[PDB]
C-alpha cells in the first residue's frame, strides 16, 4: 500500500525510517491530468513491490517537501536511498516507472 | 533596537500580483528575498493558495467563467454556420468550478516553483511589523517568528467589503467565495454595480442562471457613463434584471441548503419604501478594503490614510519611512489593476537593485470590463474630458459596428459601439478611447500604446484598418456627436 | 475629336472595394458619377453580384468560413467548461454555404441601394476604353453603349491565376468558386502557399475535411518567414497534410461528381520524381492576375507594366494620362488589401473634389492571415529589418503566450507567439510587429496606429497591459533572440 | 396564385392587365430572412383573395423594377390601382399586409 505522507516532518521521517530500502515517491497534484491518470498504477505497483517503500506527496498538501526537492512538473517520481536522492524523473510513464524501480531495487 | 545583520535584503509582505513580481525582479539581481503570503479565510471559511486575488479569486477565474458564458453563445452561433448542435444545451456548474480550480492550482504551484527558481524564500504566514526593520510572522498553527530586513515591501492587497447588516456575513457570499462555490448558485441576487458585480452577474446569467442586480445609484462609477449605461442596457436586454436605488438592510435564511433559500430585505435610497425577494444565493460586490490596518504599521511609523485605509507614497512607491515601500491595490490614488501592481513591483526592484530611474506610469492605464458585451477603455471618459479641456474643445467621434461573426447568427446589430474623445485645441489629440464589443481587451491594448505615443485624429485616420475585423471601425470615424448625425446602421435586408 | 459634352464627370471601371468607395466620396460632393461593374464568369461558370472580390469571393466569405472552423473548436472547448456538448458534432457544408451566400446577398443589395442613394449611376456592364474620354460598355445580352467622362478611374481588381496545365480549368476550382460550391469539397488538395491557399486549407480542415497542401517553394512569400513556418507547423500539427517542392503538371478526372474523383500528377521542383494522388476537389491558389489587358488602355494611352500587368501611378494614383487614375490591387508596388483600396479611393475623391492634399499612406499597412492560428503583422519582417538597418542594430524581443481561454480545454500551450523588431539606432523604434494567436487582427490594429505614431520599446514598456488579455504580452517583452534565453510557458501540470 | 414578374415590361403588362382590380406587389429577396418568413403567408394569402392580383418581384432578378419602384428594404409591399401606387409599407407584418389589402380592395 502507498503511504499518504502528509507532513514536511513526516517526509524526512519517512525517508530516515526507510533505511537502505529504496523509497519511491509519487509527487502528485489533483489538478494535473496525467498525475491523476497514473496514480492508480502507482498504487497497483505498491501492492506488487512489497520490498520497496511507496510514498505519495501531494504537492498542494506538502508545499514543503515538493518545494525542497526541486520539483518542477507533475507527475514526478523520486527514489531515495538512505535519505539521498538516487533516482528521478518527471512524466506519467508507467513503464519508465516500474523499470526505474527494478533499476534501483 | 536594530539587528546586527538582516536575515534578508528585502522582505515582501503579500505574495500577490505585485509582491511576487517584485520578489523575482529583486532576486534576479542576487538579492536575498523572502515573500510572506497568507490568506485569512472568508467568513464562511473559504481559503486559497499562493498567487493573490487575481490568480485565485479575481481576473483568472472570472475571465474563465466569462469564457464559459461566451462558449454558451458560441454553441448557439455555431448552428447557423452549419454545426448540428442540439437546440438547448445544459451547463454543469460543478464541472466548471472543477476545471477552474484545477487551473488555479497549477498557477499556485507555478508561483511556488518560480520563487524557488530564483532562490526566493517563501513563508506561508501572516507578516506583521513589530519594530524598526523587524517583522513577526504567524503560520497556520499559530507559530510566530521574527525576521529582520534592510527593506520591506507592503503588497497586501484588499478583500471584499460587507454591508454590515444582519445576515450578510453568514448567508451572503463575496467574489472570494464564488469562484470555488461547492454548488450551483441558482437564483441569484448580485448586490453592487462595480465591474466585479456586473461581470459576475453577466457570466452567471450567461450559463443559464436567474440573475438580478441591486444597485445603490449609478453603474460603473469611475467609468464613462454613456458606456456604463449601454452595458447595463445590454445586460438588461439579455435577461439580467435590475433593481435600482435599493440597498439590502437584512438577509435572513429561509432554508439552509446547497443552495438554500434566502430572503432579502432591501430599502429605497430615496424613501422608506421596502422590498423583499427570495433568492438561493446573494453575492455582495460593493467594494474592497485595504489590508493595511492589522500589520503593525504603527510600530514602524508608516502613515496611511486612516479613513480610506490607502497608503500614500512617492512617485517611486516609497512610504514616509525610507526603507519601506508599498505597491498594488493599497496605494492611495493609483490604479487598482494587476498588470499595474506587476509593473510597479518590477520597476521598484530595478530602481533599487539595477540602478534604473524609470518610474511606473499610472497615466492612461487601459482597462477592460468583461461583461456579456465587453468594454475596453483607455484615457479620459467623455464627461471627464469636457471638465479638463472644456465642452467646446472636445470632439467625440463615434459609430456603431456589427461584428461579422454575428451576421450569420443574425443577432445584436447596432449594439457594439466605438468612440474616441479628441482635444481640438492644437492637434485633435485622442485623449480618450472607448469600445463596446467582442474581444474588447484585444482591441484596446494596441491603442493604449498609441495613446502613449500621443495619437491624433489625423494619425488615426491615416492608419489603414484590417478587414474584416472589429477594431478597424476606429480608423474611419467621421461622425461626431456634436453633428447629431445618425450612426444607426441599417439591417441585413436594408 | 472630343465630345461636346461629357456624359459624366467621373466614370469608374469596376464596382469593387476601391471603386465603390471612390464613387460614394465623389458623389458626396455633388459630382456626376457612374460605376461600371461586371463579373466575367469563372471557367466553370460561377459569377456573382456587385461588391467586388472581397465582398463576394474574398475577405467576407473566407472569414465567415474561418469563423465556422473556429466555432467547431468552440464546441469542443465548451465541454471542458461544463457544457454538456456531444463529443462529435457533424458539420453541414450546404447550410454553411447557404448562410454565407445569404449574407453576401444583403451586401450586394446594400451597395446597389447606397449608390442609388448618392445618385450614382450603376451599370452592370463590362467597360472598355475606345478613345480619349470615351468608353464602351457591354451588358449580359451583348448590348454595347458609349459613354464619355471628364475623368476615369480604373478599379478592375484581379482574378485567380491558373497553372496552364491539362485539366486545371475544367476540373479544378479557385477561390472564386469555393465560396459558393454546390457540394461539400470532400478530400481536398489545395495547390499554393499564399494566404488564400493556407486560410482556405485551414477552415476546410477545421470543418472536418481531409486536406492537403502542395507547395512549390516557401509559404506565405512576402511575410516574415519564421512566422510563416510556425503557421505551417501549426497547420501540419493539426492534421493538414503538406507536399513540399512539387507542382501539378496534369489533372485528370477519374469520375465526375459532386464531389467527383480527380487524379493529380505532379513533378518535383528540383528533380524528375513524379507523384500522383486521388482527390475529390483540387483548388488552385497560386496567385491572381491584374484585369488590365482587356479594357482598351491602348486606345487611350495608359501605360502599364506589360510583364506583371500592374499599372504604374504617381503618389496620387494618377496614371501617365492626366484624366485617368487607378487604385486597388492593379496598382504597381502598393498594398493589395481591401481597406487600402478604400482609403485610396476615398482620398482620391477628396483631393479631386474637396480640395484635399492628403495622400494614401501605403507605409506599414497592417495585415492578418486568418489561418487556424491567426497571424497579425505590421511593419518590417525580421529578415527584412536586418537588411534595412543591419543585423547588429536589430533587437528582436519575443515570447510565447497561452491564451487563458485555452487553459481549461488544456490545449496548445507554447504555440501563440509574439515578437517585435526594434531598431537600436538612436531609439529602439518598433519597426516590426508580429503576432500568432486568437483574434490576431483585433490585436494588431491598435499597434498599427502605434507604429504610425513612432512607437519605441521604451514607450511600449511604459504602456500598461490589460489583464487577462492576449495582447498584454506585448507590454512586458524582455527576452531577446540575441540572448538566446528560453521563452516557453508553464503547462497544465507545470 | 402569385405571378413572379420577371421584367419591367412584364411588370407594366401586369399593371395594365389588372384594370381596376387591386394589385399587391411583394418586393423580396431569397437571402432576406423576413422576406422568406413572409413568403408563405403572401402566397397563401393570394389564394385567399381571388379578387386581388398578387405579384412577386425579386430584387436581384428584376434589379431595375426594384430601383424604379424605389425599394430599399425587403419585405416591401407596394399596392397599385389602375396602374398607380395607392398602398405601401415595409416589413414582414402579415396582419398589416392582409389589413392593407382589405383597406384597398
Ligand atoms: C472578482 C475580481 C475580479 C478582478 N478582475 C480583474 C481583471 O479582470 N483585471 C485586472 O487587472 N484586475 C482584476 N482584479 C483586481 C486584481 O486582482 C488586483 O488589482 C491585484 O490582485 C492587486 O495586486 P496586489 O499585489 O496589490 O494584491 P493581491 O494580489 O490582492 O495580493 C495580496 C496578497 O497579500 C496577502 N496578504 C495580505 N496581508 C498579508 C500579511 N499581513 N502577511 C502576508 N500576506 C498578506 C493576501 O492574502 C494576498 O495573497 C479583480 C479583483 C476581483 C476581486
Ligand atoms: C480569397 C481572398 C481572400 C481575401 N481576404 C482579404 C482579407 O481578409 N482582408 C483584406 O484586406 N483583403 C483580402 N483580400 C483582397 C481584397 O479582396 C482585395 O484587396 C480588394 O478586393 C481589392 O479591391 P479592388 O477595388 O482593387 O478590386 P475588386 O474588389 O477585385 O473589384 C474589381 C471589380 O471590378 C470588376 N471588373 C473587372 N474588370 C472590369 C471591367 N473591364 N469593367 C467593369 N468591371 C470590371 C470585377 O468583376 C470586380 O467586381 C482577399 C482576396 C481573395 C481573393
Amino acid at each position: 500500500s502507498v503511504k499518504q505522507i502528509e507532513s514536511k516532518t513526516a517526509f524526512q521521517e519517512a525517508l530516515d525510517a526507510a533505511g537502505d530500502k529504496l523509497v519511491v515517491v509519487d509527487f502528485s497534484a489533483t489538478w494535473c491530468g496525467p498525475s491523476k491518470m497514473i496514480k492508480p498504477f502507482f498504487h497497483s505497483l505498491s501492492e506488487k513491490y512489497s520490498n520497496v517503500i511507496f510514498l505519495e506527496v501531494d504537492v498542494d498538501d506538502c508545499q514543503d517537501v515538493a518545494s525542497e526537492c526541486e520539483v518542477k512538473s507533475m507527475p514526478t517520481f523520486q527514489f531515495f536511498k538512505k535519505g539521498q536522492k538516487v533516482g528521478e524523473f518527471s512524466g506519467a510513464n508507467k513503464e519508465k516507472l516500474e523499470a526505474t524501480i527494478n533499476e534501483l531495487v | 533596537d536594530l539587528p546586527k545583520s538582516y536575515d534578508y535584503d528585502l522582505i515582501i509582505i503579500g505574495g500577490g500580483s505585485g509582491g511576487l513580481a517584485a520578489a523575482k525582479e529583486a532576486a534576479q539581481y542576487g538579492k536575498k528575498v523572502m515573500v510572506l503570503d497568507f490568506v485569512t479565510p472568508t467568513p464562511l471559511g473559504t481559503r486559497w493558495g499562493l498567487g493573490g486575488t487575481c490568480v485565485n479569486v479575481g481576473c483568472i477565474p472570472k475571465k474563465l467563467m466569462h469564457q464559459a458564458a461566451l462558449l454558451g453563445q458560441a454553441l448557439q452561433d455555431s448552428r447557423n454556420y452549419g454545426w448540428k448542435v442540439e437546440e438547448t444545451v445544459k451547463h454543469d456548474w460543478d464541472r466548471m468550478i472543477e476545471a477552474v480550480q484545477n487551473h488555479i492550482g497549477s498557477l499556485n504551484w507555478g508561483y511556488r516553483v518560480a520563487l524557488r527558481e530564483k532562490k526566493v524564500v517563501y513563508e506561508n504566514a501572516y507578516g506583521q511589523f513589530i519594530g524598526p526593520h523587524r517583522i513577526k510572522a504567524t503560520n497556520n498553527k499559530g507559530k510566530e517568528k521574527i525576521y529582520s530586513a534592510e527593506r520591506f515591501l507592503i503588497a497586501t492587497g484588499e478583500r471584499p467589503r460587507y454591508l454590515g447588516i444582519p445576515g450578510d456575513k453568514e448567508y451572503c457570499i463575496s467574489s472570494d467565495d464564488l469562484f470555488s462555490l461547492p454548488y450551483c448558485p441558482g437564483k441569484t441576487l448580485v448586490v453592487g454595480a462595480s465591474y466585479v458585480a456586473l461581470e459576475c452577474a453577466g457570466f452567471l446569467a450567461g450559463i443559464g442562471l436567474d440573475v438580478t442586480v441591486m444597485v445603490r445609484s449609478i453603474l460603473l462609477r469611475g467609468f464613462d457613463q454613456d458606456m456604463a449605461n449601454k452595458i447595463g442596457e445590454h445586460m438588461e436586454e439579455h435577461g439580467i434584471k435590475f433593481i435600482r436605488q435599493f440597498v439590502p438592510i437584512k438577509v435572513e435564511q429561509i432554508e439552509a441548503g446547497t443552495p438554500g433559500r434566502l430572503r432579502v430585505v432591501a430599502q429605497s435610497t430615496n424613501s422608506e419604501e421596502i422590498i423583499e425577494g427570495e433568492y438561493n444565493t446573494v453575492m455582495l460586490a460593493i467594494g474592497r478594503d485595504a489590508c493595511t490596518r492589522k500589520i503593525g504599521l504603527e510600530t514602524v511609523g508608516v502613515k496611511i490614510n486612516e479613513k480610506t485605509g490607502k497608503i500614500p507614497v512617492t512617485d517611486e512607491e516609497q512610504t514616509n519611512v525610507p526603507y519601506i515601500y508599498a505597491i498594488g491595490d493599497i496605494l492611495e490614488d493609483k490604479v487598482e489593476l494587476t498588470p499595474v501592481a506587476i509593473q510597479a513591483g518590477r520597476l521598484l526592484a530595478q530602481r533599487l537593485y539595477a540602478g534604473s530611474t524609470v518610474k511606473c506610469d499610472y497615466e492612461n492605464v487601459p482597462t477592460t470590463v468583461f461583461t456579456p458585451l465587453e468594454y475596453g477603455a483607455c484615457g479620459l471618459s467623455e464627461e471627464k474630458a469636457v471638465e479638463k479641456f472644456g465642452e467646446e474643445n472636445i470632439e467625440v467621434y463615434h459609430s456603431y459596428f456589427w461584428p461579422l461573426e454575428w451576421t450569420i447568427p443574425s443577432r445584436d446589430n447596432n449594439k457594439c459601439y466605438a468612440k474616441i474623445i479628441c482635444n481640438t485645441k492644437d492637434n485633435e489629440r485622442v485623449v480618450g478611447f472607448h469600445v463596446l464589443g467582442p474581444n474588447a481587451g484585444e482591441v484596446t491594448q494596441g491603442f493604449a500604446a498609441a495613446l502613449k505615443c500621443g495619437l491624433t485624429k489625423k494619425q488615426l485616420d491615416s492608419t489603414i484598418g484590417i478587414h474584416p475585423v472589429c477594431a478597424e471601425v476606429f480608423t474611419t470615424l467621421s461622425v461626431t456627436k456634436r453633428s447629431g448625425a445618425s450612426i444607426l446602421q441599417a439591417g441585413s435586408c436594408g
